[PDB]
């Protein structure tokens, strides 16, 4: 009833607490047709990128606020190893193509006890930059550990700090109030979501398709899904558990069309 | 696979039962107790009687009993010592002084795949030489009969009692060999490799099987015992395991890891 | 039939060669059976 | 089936355990646990030539 | 005829295809593959064994090694040394001094016709013995087995383990011969007459098959350690390619000119 | 009739003096089945390695004499980059199987003109050690673009060269004088080859397919092919004349079947 | 059938006297074939 064991190529997970898997916006995201944007033979799914790629995430401690949030870019996660999330011969095959068309498949392992409360609210969140420090810089993994959960503060609520393009010495550089890549905290379970709650579940399982404002989009520069894990209730617990658990994540790329081969990407 | 390892029963699984696989290919049938078993090994060196012996006297013997020692092939996998059915083997790792060393055999090859209790086959006995141009002969006496032990006068000649007999005394030619195919005798159904039972012969030692034996062979020379030599000559017992059976599954020996 | 390539001709009998039991009145399965 | 000459301390590779989390354990239970290893063979695993064994099990 | 033999292939014309003329009757078939090479010939000259000896430790050998050399036929045609696998052959212009003069090996009738790169054939061993009257006896041990190097004291007696084995220990008789037709044992499909890929067992050497052999023959003496003689007795094995195939055409070695 | 274009996935070459593709040792080489020695599903072929990849060869001179060899290890061009021959996604595949299983498929350009004569052996030869130095060492990029063209001494008839174990100080060390790895240079011609004339060809064409003693050789130590480029007749020219023509060479592995699949090899 | 004269009776049979290869699942034709 609840152990569900998802073979994927070589690389199968398991887990004893499945809540099910959300198929999110269809009823198989597995199924998509080739890009119409190309004129020549698309690099379709094969056996060594068809797995589950696993890589940690950081902890979870009881000093994280409520709505501190985690993100995991994909396929950003793969190319800048976030959390040691190396891709192998899909990363090494992403590289090498320059559109890339894909739909993802995650699932997101933090096993609490009886003991502890919380809950996260894992949730595939489309079209996001909160990745990316105000000042446009991506993050790298010595910056994303040292503030460990990026709080919710009103600058993410609003949309105030979203990367920007600066107006040069000409303008006058106006008082920025809002953008549209925003989060807002309490609509978070509008995206495809599961809660990690610490009483009835280990793992999540969200299954999301591709979506994109192109047929296929760009592969060093797409941020079309964001594995957005959010703390709605904090953890708490009595001295002697087992303090600070564990978060890992898996992510597979379900049926991705590769175009535009060419050779390895050098910025 | 999710398996449960304490109730005993495992199903021995594939690569494709976890994984994407095929199962291989049957190899051979190496490992048929019928086939594995069915090839000759060393089991004793027995030196070769001149005259007409007595044979060992039941355990303990004690000091001036002028018995003869080493000559008899307790024809058999488990320990033996003194031409008797023992039940530890040891061997003599400083053996300076001091009585009769006896005479201990087991099979090697038979308990390192003696992985049962219970065992039973025929036996082919091939008796090779250990001397050269030696003219031989190899007696039997079955589980359960004993040694004719004293001589005839055939003209002004002591012709032992061993030279006759309703039991195969083969007789080897001048650098020959005796091999011959001997029958499951004993009275037990089957050979016990281990046994937890008492023998009620002595005061009854544990673990001791009293019938578990094709027999017992011994060389002998075809000469009467005038013509006694006197360098000791040896001769060297191969068995066969012919049409083996085995049951009860059981452990193997504990290889140390020094 | 063990280690026997002697497909052809048997000389001796069945009694003579190997040994019969007398009477009263592959397919590898298990040695243990969970019930 | 044996390493004799030479497999360098690499015959056919390595089974290794790793945990992936660590053993959340509640209140007032044992620290370290014990996984108990078993070694079977498979449905088609088979063997060939036998081969004189080593007698240094009586020894 | 007008040919071009830049192609690479030209049809194997008559005499009848420029001239006037016929074609000559076929011959015989002694060019057959599995005809040619089914023959017997001289592989490898090995001494008798006397004791247990130990086999010879892998390359390089240090001195004070207290091993036993020239005891060994590695069943092969390919070039060996020291009873091991090698890739060229040596032979001694001036084999004076210096250290332990390696036995090396070569089959001379196999290479003047492997014209070809992969053979595989089973193996008729016949050990021929170059003394007057030898009692010997012929061992063998399959292409990834070794040596069993130690003995028993039976009955005061240093016999050794080769006496025993589940590998056919062959008993030859007084001044007679060992023939024994011995399988495709290796674990290769193929023996490779020229490799050029590298057996990772060392330092990785290139062009040196692991496993293109049929095994290891050995001959000893059926008496033990104490019964060991002085002079150093011989044998000679001969082999024979029963069953031969051999694929992909190669070259044949270079005759000089001078 | 002479005028045929060899397209290859993305990559087709064309020939104006072709002689015709030399299928050795079946009708098409192309046809194979899987490895038997390996339970594991392998990786067959796909659209990013069933191409012609080519890199150049050394340049042939006038002080080139007859049979001065020059030799390519198939894989191992692919793997130390001999003239360029960089593999890119099969030899970014190749390092990560453990067992490959290919047959080769070789075409040698040297343009020469009207007023050239001179003739090489191209031959596809199976199982040689002619890339490894006598020392055991296998050779590297400089120390082939020092001598350019392997001579053919008699320690190459003989095989007299070829790598050994050294027997140690233990053993007397042997006079060597033979080794099966030779060259009889008289009898090239029994391989796989044709001749690259100066006056009836520019390319040649050969195809070979699997094989090897194991029904799958492993990915870095096999040297199953061996392009083997000889000189029959030495070049010879009037001056002014197009002096040192270029030697390249273009190779596609027909039907790989990859095999065991782990991380990229470091030795 | 090579050197074989013998061609009345096999004693062993064919498993033991050969080798005989396990499944998986005259005519000189040319070792090169220009296509």
């Amino acid at each position: 009833d609840r152990v569900t064991t998802q073979t994927a190529g070589n690389t199968a997970i398991n887990t004893q607490s499945s809540l099910g898997v959300l198929c999110a916006y269809v009823e198989d995201p597995t199924k998509s047709d080739p890009p119409s944007s190309s004129t020549d033979q698309p690099t379709t799914t094969f056996t060594a990128i068809d797995r589950w790629y696993t890589g940690r995430l950081n902890s979870w401690t009881k000093a994280v606020k409520t709505f501190s949030f985690q993100a995991v870019p994909l396929p950003g996660a793969f190319l800048s190893r976030q959390g040691g999330l190396n891709g192998g011969a899909f990363t090494a095959t992403l590289h090498r193509h320059f559109l890339m068309k894909c739909g993802w498949q995650v699932q997101v392992q933090c096993n609490l006890t009886q003991f502890h409360q919380g809950a996260l609210l894992v949730a595939m969140v489309p079209e996001t930059t909160l990745d990316v420090k105000p000042d446009g810089k991506a993050k790298s993994l010595q910056e994303l550990n040292e503030e460990q959960w990026v709080e919710m503060s009103d600058d993410y609520r609003t949309g105030k700090n979203m990367p920007f393009q600066s107006l040069g010495t000409y303008y006058r550089p106006p008082n920025w109030t809002w953008g549209p890549n925003f989060i807002n905290p309490y609509q978070v379970t509008v995206f495809p979501h599961q809660i990690l709650n610490a009483r009835t579940s280990t793992s999540v399982d969200i299954n999301v398709p591709y979506i994109g404002e192109t047929p296929t989009q760009s592969s060093e520069t797409q941020n079309s899904w964001t594995l957005l894990v959010m703390v709605l209730v904090p953890l708490d617990y009595k001295e002697g558990a087992t303090t600070d658990p564990e978060i890992t994540f898996s992510v597979r790329p379900t049926s991705p069309y590769f175009n535009g081969l060419r050779n390895r990407y050098t910025a | 696979s999710t398996d449960n390892a304490e109730t005993g029963v495992i199903e021995a699984g594939n690569t494709d039962t976890d994984f994407s696989g095929e199962l291989a290919a049957p190899g051979s049938n190496h490992t048929n107790v019928k086939f594995l078993f069915d090839r000759s090994r060393l089991l004793n060196v027995i030196k070769v009687l001149e005259k007409d012996a007595v044979f060992p006297r039941p355990f303990p013997t004690q000091e001036g009993a002028q018995q003869d020692d080493g000559y008899f092939c307790l024809l058999t996998p488990r320990p033996t010592v003194a031409s008797r059915p023992a039940t530890r083997f040891g061997l003599y790792a400083n053996p300076s002084g001091s009585g009769v060393l006896a005479n201990t055999s087991l099979d090697f090859n038979f308990y390192s795949l003696a992985c049962f209790t219970y065992f039973r086959s025929d036996l082919e006995v091939t008796v090779v030489s250990l001397e050269p141009d030696l003219e031989f002969a190899v007696g039997w006496f079955p589980s359960g009969s004993e040694y004719q032990a004293s001589s005839f006068v055939y003209d002004q000649l002591h012709v032992p009692f061993h030279f006759t007999g309703r039991t195969p005394r083969a007789f080897a030619s001048k650098g020959g060999k005796v091999s011959f195919v001997l029958p499951w005798n004993s009275v037990s159904s089957v050979l016990p490799v281990r046994w937890g039972g008492a023998s009620k012969l002595s005061s009854a030692t544990r673990g001791l099987p009293a019938h578990a034996d094709w027999g017992t062979i011994y060389a002998f020379v075809p000469r009467p015992n005038e013509k006694k030599s006197t360098a000791v000559k040896h001769v060297a017992v191969y068995i066969r395991y012919k049409n083996a059976r085995a049951w009860c599954p059981s452990m193997l020996p504990f290889r140390s890891y020094k | 039939r063990g280690n026997n390539g002697n497909m052809t001709f048997n000389y001796y009998a069945n009694t003579y060669q190997n040994s019969v039991d007398f009477s009263t009145s592959g397919i590898l399965n298990p040695l243990g059976y969970l019930k | 089936t044996r390493a004799i000459t030479n497999s360098v301390y690499s015959a056919d590779g390595w089974f290794s355990l790793h945990k992936l989390t660590k053993i959340t354990l509640p209140p007032d239970c044992p620290q370290s646990p014990c996984i108990l290893f078993f070694a079977s063979a498979g449905e088609d695993y088979t063997l060939r030539l036998p081969v004189d064994c080593n007698p240094s099990y009586v020894f």
